[PDB]
């Protein structure tokens, strides 16, 4: 029923014939989804919680018309069906890793998603995009994933062609992944479980994340399948962790800290009534490796070569270098061991 | 609960002071400048409300993007809102501010600072007259005093 | 009968246009003599 | 002395706004204590007054209403609220006050004004106002 | 013809050379501008009480543009495009068919509030006087597609300020 | 014809690849002074596609134009008159691919 | 009890440096046909708390290219260092009562020139360097003459310490002694605050903003409250070296209030001088202090050493 036809040559004035209501669009992997979004033409529909102060980002993204900021909440479900009612598209980007006071694990990854889902099908939405960890198992040591996994069963149910993208650690300027092992330069030494050499992890550029997103919702097949979208590098955490801090210019201290004094530490941040630093869930799913899934379909898939972790490394790190070494070229550091 | 009326009260004094302190950079492109001095003249003497133009981007809270903006001092504007502290709010003055104005379909104008920046209030007018960029301050701080950050905060 | 924005008849009045800086102040040698004085007194 | 009358008419003041309270009312919500001639109040509540003596700028000067289309303006003033009528006596237009020389009545004319609405449900919202210029062709219902 | 600023000579008598001396040793210059700017202090602020009292302003001010109607209710506008024609920026959008009525009525009118350059023109140019700038400045929106305008916006506002856009084309009509 | 610096085309050659080499070696300095996020073999090689698209000239006059545009070009980038915008305009990086198959294009749209 | 006083001397200077601002804004409308802040608060009295609220609700940035711990350290040295020198002042009676105040108070205000210079160094920008120049060239123009008018008056005194000035001007106040020396001093004053027309440092028109360029929220908020508490701090030393006041040792009131009244009327000459005057240039400053004032001073020292040996009025020691 709400179906437009494709017109222009694909600018920032065309009509791309999308129509979208991108939840948790003012978070990292929302701003460059709607970017991507606007920058064809495509009308995108922003549900907002927070202050309006906080979406004036995603503002300038689109042309004249195309962001429709509709404020919402995950618990009613009457707000889902007004910013979900005339979207041909819904992506469900709204996830936590830190548990609230209102909001714990299990509303963010099971029951939102799975209003969502519900309230799109009533609706009619052709087409809906959910996001959850490649981790992601109903028996994993960490709640998130573990609510990732029982929220993709629950929205698969209610939406039986929903296409569901499982990403790793997605790296980018405001990433909470390269500035979380950078920022932990400000307590001394690097704190690693094992010392990092047997965590293994597959990090995946946002960009990359973002243009698959697009190019799903582009893509007829995508309908009813689950993409895994992994770095096209795998690294064991301690290597990763010293690139890192060599692309930041930053001394590296690594020490090796038992299980459970991380876990004591993880709870010590939680306490923070604030966004917490850190917390024993970061710690489990950081020191969880990164499954490998060959039966997934990939970017490859969806026609996206994924980008090296090398390449866009400077972008997030150059920030944290010091004055000395800001202006350092991206070739000085070389690449970090692989295990491929 | 009185945890939300104590948020909601110091997000009111919060909002209060960045409303009566509302202190612009000292930027202007193009004819819609002069209404702003004018604005800061005697007559409608901007000082009252607590609006005291500070060249520093760093040392300022709102930019007014008065005249048109060029293709050429875009990248400039735009560098100096990214170094100007947040909370950060931009009054965009004039219909070559808002949306090219005059000069719509030239090949060196931005059609509209919205492209480069994010915009708060838009005020018409080519030029503006100083009682009309003055409304729009005062909308701007009615805009600030219906804030609800802490309110959120304590509601997230 | 014609109504515009005219001169009233007979013109305006003068209107001034020349610099009249006034001229103001003792002489130099006054007021060194009361500078003068005053040291001298404080002095005292 | 001139200075006994100047603090006279300060007091003059406090008492013709209405006692302490009134001229504390008005010194917070318009930051200013004159007490000039009321020409006016409109249906909306602003009242609207005239000081000839004081210098032309703040010769006429409106005290907004503090309810105004189920909106709580004590505090929160806009320019919008002065209603067309009184638009142009507030703005020297016209040296005649709605009251005296009233508005030609016609009946489109709106009844209530209505303020800024941005940044509210009453919000403008730009659409086209033309109907779509090609029509496509409907399928036949029948299978043949 | 011509007047020589500077070009004047010092005395150089023994009276007007103390006197010089004593305005350098002495700062009678400097103090002569701060008794202006003391003088300054003591005269009246000029400062209007915006949004309490406004500015003046003159019945042929240029504002928020309107569409006004006939006295007897129907729409002035006779879809001439000559006021589109005459717009220096190209700020209005017209489209016309003929009514039910058979009469010659715009099906569109739009004036981007962003484009408008607010010269006055097409109400000059508009044969009908359907098209007035009329008083209102105090028309700031917090987004850009407000500023977009519509045939029923510009039919609301001309409605809300017929008022007064009557009475002050009253005043200027015979100027015009 | 009057010539703008070169009679003929082997000199305005040499002019060519004198320009090529002042951007060669400027490469580097360009990469650290506006902080860009591109490695110095792929700004050089965005010289060589540069300098190839006009590659097919076989005027004096306009390759002379040519190298004096490129010299412009090369003050700008050595001073910072060009910011990083300026300077990334050259990798069209925004701008997304754009099929060149006739069935791509008369998939997505009606231009020839 | 001591800490009490400490901070019932630091906690309302605060307060005064904060209507200082007010004061200013609303002297300076005036004296140009405007209204000084009066939306905010009954006559603009709330208008410095909502600027400090807003200035320390706001984002401080930390420059990429900056020294952190200079760029920290030197708002905290600039308000420490104008709060201490308000330590020894005799209001009536001092706080910290020292036999060498005087040099004590010119040590403490050489110490904070360095605030500006390590602030504008670490800011790492050349608008910031600039300033911090400035001000280096502004600190050699003046401190030569600011000392040598500062002994030149204290010769009749007899010593350093501040309160014996109250007992020296019991009959006469300073400046008819030393008239000359006063004016000199009150430019100096003026250099040594940096303020208009010798505000070099900030030079807001010439640099953007000058050494602070790159400071936002409290960093400035510490240099603004600085700036002014160091104005008020100088204009009560001209007022206690030359205006001296009236003291009844049974009622200290009186002194208190005639010279809080004398500081207030130099700070408002200050502001007066801001709003009249056009600003020089670093060249024209340096040259004024060491071609005009430093000669000058010179020989009203000569004068000055002699005169109580001639005259017989050398001041008692004690
Ligand atoms: N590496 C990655 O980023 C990975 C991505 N994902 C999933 O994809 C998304 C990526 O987001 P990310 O980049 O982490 O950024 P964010 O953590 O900012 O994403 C959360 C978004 O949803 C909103 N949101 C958060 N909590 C709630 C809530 N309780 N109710 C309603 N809205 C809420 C946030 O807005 P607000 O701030 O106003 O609440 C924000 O827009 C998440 O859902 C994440 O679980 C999966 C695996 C890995
Ligand atoms: C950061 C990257 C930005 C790099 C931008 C560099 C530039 O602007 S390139 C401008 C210089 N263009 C030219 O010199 C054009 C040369 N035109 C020609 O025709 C010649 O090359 C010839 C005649 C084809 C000879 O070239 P060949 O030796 O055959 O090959
Ligand atoms: S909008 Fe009008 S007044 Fe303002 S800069 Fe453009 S042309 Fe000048
Ligand atoms: S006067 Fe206005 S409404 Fe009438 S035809 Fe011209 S543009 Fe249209
Ligand atoms: S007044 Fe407005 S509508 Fe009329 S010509 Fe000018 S810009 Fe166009």
């Amino acid at each position: 029923h709400h179906a437009l036809i494709p017109h222009g040559k694909g600018g920032r004035s065309s009509v791309s014939g999308i129509v979208a209501t991108v939840f948790g669009a003012t978070g990292f992997l929302g701003r460059y989804v709607v970017n991507h979004l606007g920058r064809m033409g495509s009308q995108v529909i922003v549900p907002y919680r927070c202050e309006p102060y906080d979406t004036m980002h995603l503002r300038p993204m689109g042309d004249l018309g195309q962001i429709i900021f509709m404020e919402w909440n995950g618990k009613d479900k009457d707000s889902i069906r007004k910013v979900v009612e005339h979207s041909n598209v819904v992506i469900n980007l709204v996830g936590r890793e830190w548990e609230t006071k209102n909001f714990d694990f299990e509303d963010v990854f099971v029951k939102i998603p799975h209003a969502i889902a519900q309230v799109s099908k009533e609706a009619g939405v052709e087409k809906l995009i959910h996001i959850s960890h490649l981790n992601a198992d109903i028996k994993s040591p960490s709640r998130y994933l573990r609510s990732k996994a029982v929220g993709e069963k629950e929205v698969r149910a209610a939406f039986p062609e929903a296409t569901i993208i499982k990403p790793s650690d997605i790296f980018g300027r405001e990433d909470r992944f390269l500035n979380y092992f950078a920022s932990m330069r400000w307590f001394g030494g690097v704190p690693l479980i094992s010392l990092g050499k047997e965590t293994v992890k597959q990090p995946v550029y946002i960009v990359d994340v973002s243009k698959g997103i697009i190019n799903a919702i582009k893509d007829p097949d995508a309908k009813g399948k689950t993409f895994a979208f992994v770095g096209p590098n795998r690294y064991l955490l301690f290597d990763l962790v010293q690139y890192i801090f060599a692309v930041a210019y930053r001394p590296f201290l690594p020490y090796p800290l038992p299980h459970f004094a991380y876990r004591w530490v993880g709870r010590l941040f939680e306490v923070s009534p604030f966004e917490p630093w850190t917390t024993r869930d970061k710690v489990e799913r950081v020191h969880m490796s990164d499954m490998t899934l060959p039966h997934l379909p990939g970017l490859e898939d969806l026609g996206i070569q994924a980008t090296p972790l090398e390449l866009k490394a400077i972008e997030v790190l150059r920030r944290h270098r010091t004055y000395r070494w800001l202006t350092s070229e991206m070739e000085d550091v070389k690449p970090a061991k692989t295990v491929n | 609960s009185r945890g939300e009326y104590v948020v909601a009260k110091l997000d009111d004094l919060v909002n209060w002071a960045r409303r009566s302190s509302l202190w612009p950079m000292t930027f202007g492109l193009a004819c819609c400048a002069v209404e702003m001095m004018h604005m800061a003249a005697p007559r409608y003497d901007m000082d009252r409300f607590g609006v005291v133009f500070r060249a520093s981007p760093r040392q300022s809270d709102v930019m007014i993007v008065a005249g048109t903006l060029t293709n050429k001092m875009a990248p400039a504007l735009r560098k100096v809102y990214d170094q100007m502290p947040e909370p950060r709010y931009v009054v965009s003055m004039g219909s070559c501010a808002n949306g090219g104005g005059y000069y719509h379909y030239s090949y060196s104008v931005v059609r509209g600072c919205d492209r480069i920046v994010p915009v708060d209030i838009y005020v018409p007018g080519c030029p503006p007259t100083a009682e009309a960029l003055l409304y729009g301050i005062l909308q701007l701080q009615r805009k600030i005093k219906r804030e609800k950050r802490l309110r959120i905060w304590y509601r997230r | 009968k014609v109504k515009q924005d005219m001169p009233p008849p007979g013109g305006y009045g003068p209107i001034d246009y020349k610099r009249n800086l006034p001229r103001r102040g003792l002489s130099g040698y006054s007021m060194f003599a009361v500078g003068i004085g005053t040291l001298l007194f404080g002095y005292w | 002395m001139e200075l006994v009358q100047v603090l006279r008419r300060g007091l003059q003041q406090v008492s013709g706004h209405g006692g302490l309270r009134g001229y504390l009312r008005v010194l917070f919500r318009a930051n200013d204590v004159r007490v000039g001639t009321l020409v006016g109040e409109d249906k909306y509540g602003n009242k609207y007054y005239e000081d000839n003596k004081q210098f032309f700028g703040r010769h006429r000067w409106v005290i907004y209403t503090t309810e105004m289309n189920g909106r709580d303006t004590f505090w929160d003033v806009d320019g919008s609220m002065v209603p067309p009528e009184w638009h142009r006596w507030l703005h020297c237009m016209t040296d005649d006050p709605p009251t005296t020389k009233p508005p030609t009545a016609r009946k489109y004319i709106w009844t209530n004004h209505k303020f800024n609405v941005s940044g509210t449900p009453q919000q403008y919202v730009p659409y086209s106002t033309t109907r779509k210029k090609i029509q496509e062709w409907v399928p036949p219902s029948t299978p043949y | 013809t011509y007047k020589f600023v500077n070009m004047r000579e010092p005395s150089m008598d023994m009276k007007s050379v103390t006197d010089r001396a004593a305005q350098t040793l002495l700062w009678t210059e400097l103090v002569r501008g701060l008794g202006m700017t003391l003088s300054y202090l003591f005269r009246e602020p000029a400062t209007i009480n915006y949004p309490f009292e406004k500015g003046p302003l003159s019945p042929r001010f240029r504002g928020e543009h309107a569409l006004r109607r006939y006295p007897s209710g129907e729409e002035r506008c006779i879809a001439c495009k000559l006021c589109e024609a005459v717009c220096p920026a190209q700020a209005i959008t017209i489209e016309a068919e003929p009514r039910a009525d058979g009469s010659r009525r715009t099906t569109r009118y739009d004036i981007d509030m962003t484009k408008c350059i607010y010269c006055g023109f097409c109400q000059e140019a508009c044969p009908v006087d359907a098209i007035v700038e009329g008083p209102n400045f105090e028309f700031s929106t917090e987004t850009h597609e407000e500023l977009l305008y519509n045939k029923e916006k510009l039919l609301n506002n001309g409605d809300k300020w017929e008022a007064e856009i009557a009475a002050n084309i009253q005043a200027d009509y015979l100027y015009r | 014809v009057k010539p703008i610096f070169s009679r003929d085309m082997n000199e305005a050659k040499r002019r060519v690849r004198e320009l090529y080499r002042a951007w060669y070696r400027e490469v580097p300095n360009t990469v650290h002074l506006f902080q860009l996020d591109i490695s110095v073999k792929q700004g050089r090689d965005k010289v060589r596609e540069m300098f190839m698209k006009n590659a097919h000239v076989t005027d004096p006059r306009v390759v002379d134009l040519l190298v004096i545009k490129g010299k412009m070009e090369l003050e700008e980038t050595i001073n910072v008159w060009k910011q990083r915008t300026h300077i990334m305009r050259f990798f069209h990086e925004t701008e997304a691919p754009r099929p060149t198959d006739f069935l791509s294009k008369f998939y997505v749209g009606h231009d020839p | 009890m001591f800490m009490i006083n400490i901070l019932s001397l630091i906690i309302p200077i605060l307060l005064a440096v904060a209507f200082l601002t007010l004061v200013e804004r609303k002297v300076l409308g005036y004296m140009q046909l405007r209204k000084g802040p009066n939306v905010v608060g009954p006559y603009g009295l709330l208008q410095p708390i909502a600027d400090a609220l807003k200035l320390f609700t706001k984002e401080p940035l930390r420059p990429a290219t900056s020294s952190i711990s200079m760029f920290i350290i030197a708002p905290i040295l600039a308000l420490s260092l104008a709060l201490t020198m308000w330590v020894p002042l005799p209001m009536p009676y001092p706080l910290i009562n020292m036999n060498l105040g005087v040099l004590f108070m010119l040590a403490m205000s050489s110490l904070a020139v360095y605030s500006i210079l390590w602030s504008g160094w670490a800011s790492n920008s050349k608008y910031a360097l600039i300033g911090a120049l400035r001000a280096v060239a502004q600190t050699i123009s003046y401190e030569v003459t600011l000392a040598i008018i500062l002994l030149s008056v204290l010769l009749m005194n007899g010593s350093y310490t501040l309160s014996t000035l109250i007992t020296t001007q019991e009959h006469i106040w300073m400046i008819f002694t030393s008239w000359p020396l006063a004016m000199m001093w009150f430019i100096s004053t003026l250099a040594e605050t940096n303020r208009a027309p010798f505000d070099l440092t900030e030079g807001e028109s010439e640099l953007v903003s000058g050494f602070n360029v790159e400071y936002a929220a409290g960093p400035f908020a510490m240099f603004f409250m600085a700036e002014y508490a160091n104005i008020i701090m100088m204009n009560a030393f001209t007022a206690i070296l030359f205006l001296g006041a009236s003291h009844d040792p049974h009622t200290p009131e009186l002194y208190t209030i005639n010279f809080v009244l004398k500081t207030l009327a130099l700070t408002i000459t200050f502001l007066w001088i801001r709003a009249s005057y056009p600003r020089f240039r670093y060249d024209q400053l340096m040259h004024l202090l060491w071609k005009s004032f430093l000669p000058l001073t010179l020989a009203l020292c000569m004068w000055h050493i002699s005169l109580p040996i001639m005259t017989a009025s050398i001041p008692p020691q004690s």
